RNA sequence: CCCCCCC
RNA sequence: CCCCCCC
RNA sequence: CCCCCCC
RNA sequence: CCCCCCC
């Protein structure tokens, strides 16, 4: 669940 | 005779080809955003390598000029160089939250390895931090933040105004002027490593000296903005701060001239006042770049130098000495009795 | 009469043919890279033979300015020399690390067997070097470094300072200078044979004169450049040392009348005022070239000559004696008299 | 092993 | 000397014969509209091929024309050239929305499978279209729009200025002025290709030559007209700019009268004004035809080059060069010297 | 007469440079002295010779959307 | 050779 | 004849 | 490509 | 041989 964050 | 040595090197109408068999990479502007993310994906997160944070910072003053206009500049700096341009390519399988495939940078000379870790690892501290703390993390610390390729050029900005020392007094100078001038970045990021991202800057600006000349344009085209954010005032104000580099001792003897002092007045001095005025004529006849020759490292640079007059020079330093502003400058002294008695008559002179 | 004399020799509507038969070799810019690891392998290794290293330097001034150019600039200084052009050879069933024929260069001129004895000797070298450390050469320390050429031409720059002056001097200054100048290629390059370089150089500069043209040539195109490397300041800085060579009187006479030395005042001086001032009118009337005229060895040299004017002669070398900058200049002062007496008003000034 | 070297 | 030889060629008896045995293409005006629709589908798909699209925009030029007209304007060329008629045919069991047979083109040379896929490609993009959004697609964005035959001539036209050039550099051109020039298309049109479409109309205009007479004509058609839609315009406005092509230095010679440029008044150019003179004076007996020399490729071309002038060539580059204006042409610079001492007080008048 | 009067305002219409062009000359702009206007003077009197080639009919260009306008265009001296 | 401080 | 030091 | 204000 | 930029 790590490349769907927001930023 | 210096008025003749400008002449015989300005008045030349043959130029000179440099890295014809060369390439550097520009991204386009429309690829402002995606720059934008990374350069502030290497500010939040603690990277094990800091090697192309400076190519990174100047694919943002690519992108902010225009990739065609970038390629004019480094023409006329007077390089060969190639120009190749920035491609989005998919990561692969892995997709983002909107539903389409992830699309990364890929720049020229850049291990796309370099921007995968880079990302992975941004990815991966954001994830600790909201692990950590739910909803706590605003705009402005995050990656995405318009100002953070200003923040790592302002990084920049602070190890290009050290340009004429050393990299170890550079990084020093930086490392202290950036924990105070850009210390509202320091608290949003808490972790950039700003001595890496410095030796980064530092080492682009030896290896690709007309990156400088691109690092100077930027600087003039922000400038001349109408508005802008705080950070490209910063930016601008060290940028400034950088100017008169490698030519301190025209500033000092300018002090000396403005400090009256009496040992300007010595016989020995009064021999070299003449080539003194010679100098100060050339830099009013080489203008406003005068002030950049040093950090554009410009061959013409060393004509402004005043070390033929050794008299004047150590009345200069005494003075700039005596009323305490020599810090650890290194120059040398010629002349110790005239530096001596210039030291004490400005030291009077400021008690 | 100097000023007729200048009229009669500048205007003249018959130029001179010389060097009809001859011909020289230059290589093209293409090559450039080809001929940069020549001039990285006469550096890095201990050679018997250094005949033909400013001849390489030449080739590389030849690449950096163009064959046609250079041809050009070769007819200009008056020289019917016959350009002819390098060629790279394949070396035979050798081959190199890439899977093709190892390529090396022909220049005209230099027999092929010295140029395969160069490589071999610096390949050995390398060799050993490697073999004595794993993983110890960083690109600074290579052959293939682009800088190496400009190291050479540095300490050919070196002794073309010193042209006007005999071959022990010049080589004395030389090496002297190059210990400290070229510090850093001599870190880099620790055993580059400086002395048998710099007496290449000489010979080279004695028996093609039109070369020395060359040289200038570049160092105009070189500071006329917006960018460059650290070496090729250096070079340009040299190469300005290099300036009034030759007229060490005219600004010797210049620093005597900065100096106010009372002697100038003597009658027999004020006799000649009329003849020095002419001469320094004909330095105004050839203007920025009058500098290079004995670097170039210009049969025109000879006008800027103050030996018609004894007294002021000796009281401008009993000036620069007072002052201690004399040094070991071998000019001869025909009044002893006035030689004594500047030099005590100048050291007493001085003191 | 000579000609082969990176230079 | 001039004057003769041009009187020589153009006083001739006999008319030469070319292409005797060889036919080409063209359509009858009545199927302007059955051409405009093709014209349309070559731009809102993306091909794999795109050989025929100049063959379309000719196509439509003779339309416009009208097939006789076409062949008077083919054989006044000079071109013996039989021209062959467009024939309507359907298609076979397939039928169109109105009941009646789908009745394409069939066009000479043109392999009708060509015109097959280019149609069935445009309808799977505009049936995907459709499917994508629902009466989304208004009349400007439709292959039948009268206007799309006049884009794609426009393309050709881009690429009909830079005739005197290159391939590669037309191209570019081509490609980088079009992304400016056909915005509002490309906005409507956004898959239409036009580096393959400009490679499509150089390949046409190489092949045949008479057709570059076909395109002139057009314009001459199209820029007499009382009226006329945007596109028209702005095909005229790019015909107009390919007006002096191959024929730039007379226009740099005229600047450099203009800009004033004293080393015009060195000898060695005096020397050459009278034949300078006579190339013009042969511009204006020519007439208002002379500046479609070399794009027509006539063989009278050629007589207007001032190459055996070679010191007012070099001083006409320089004077361009220190203007800027000189870009990157190419023309061979004979004289260095005026070259340099023309661009230098250029630069000093423009600064 | 108004209707008369509208139609004369918009006579020039689509070549507002040219107007303001001669407006430059009558203030009597010393920008005008610069060098680079200097070198393009030339073909700007070239522009408006053709405007006095045309005629009266030459003001109607641009409302008659005639392809030949265009040719008035001082789009090609960029410092001017 | 140049350069070298501080902000 | 000229030239000749130092950086 | 051109054009672009106001009356 | 000519030609070669930009719009």
């Amino acid at each position: 669940d790590i490349y769907q964050l927001i930023m | 005779d210096l008025s003749y040595k400008h002449a015989i090197l300005k008045e030349s109408q043959y130029t000179i080809k440099r890295d014809v068999g060369t390439t550097t990479a520009v991204t386009p502007s429309s690829l402002q955003q995606e720059i934008t993310l990374l350069c502030g994906e290497i500010l939040y997160a603690k990277h094990a390598d800091y090697k192309y944070a400076a190519e990174i910072g100047i694919q943002y003053i690519s992108t902010a000029l225009g990739s065609e206009r970038v390629q004019q500049i480094l023409r006329n700096s007077g390089s060969e160089v190639q120009v190749v341009l920035t491609r989005t390519y998919s990561l692969g399988k892995i997709k983002n939250n909107k539903g389409e495939d992830l699309q990364m940078l890929d720049i020229h000379g850049v291990e796309k390895s370099w921007v995968e870790e880079i990302d992975k690892e941004a990815r991966k501290t954001m994830a600790t931090l909201l692990k950590e703390s739910s909803g706590n993390i605003p705009q402005n610390q995050r990656p995405s933040a318009p100002d953070t390729p200003i923040i790592l050029l302002c990084v920049g900005a602070l190890i290009f105004t050290k340009l004429a020392s050393t990299i170890e007094v550079g990084l020093e100078t930086t490392v202290r002027r950036a924990n105070r001038v850009l210390s509202d970045a320091l608290k949003r990021y808490p972790r950039m490593d700003i001595p890496k991202i410095a030796r980064s800057f530092y080492d682009l600006f030896e290896q690709k000296v007309y990156h400088r000349s691109l690092f100077i344009e930027y600087g003039k085209a922000l400038g001349s903005s109408s508005t802008g954010s705080k950070a490209e005032s910063l930016f601008v104000n060290i940028f400034m701060q950088a100017y008169g580099a490698g030519q301190t001792m025209l500033r000092w003897g300018v002090i000396a001239r403005s400090s009256n002092n009496i040992m300007l007045g010595h016989v020995s001095v009064q021999a070299e006042l003449k080539q003194v005025t010679e100098v100060y004529d050339l830099v009013r006849e080489m203008g406003p770049e005068s002030g950049l020759l040093h950090l554009r490292q410009s061959p013409k640079a060393g004509l402004l130098s005043l070390a033929n007059c050794p008299n004047f020079a150590s009345v200069v330093l005494g003075n700039a000495s005596g009323l305490g502003i020599i810090g650890m400058y290194r120059g040398r002294v010629p002349n110790t009795e005239l530096f001596s008695a210039a030291e004490s008559y400005a030291k009077s002179l400021k008690e």
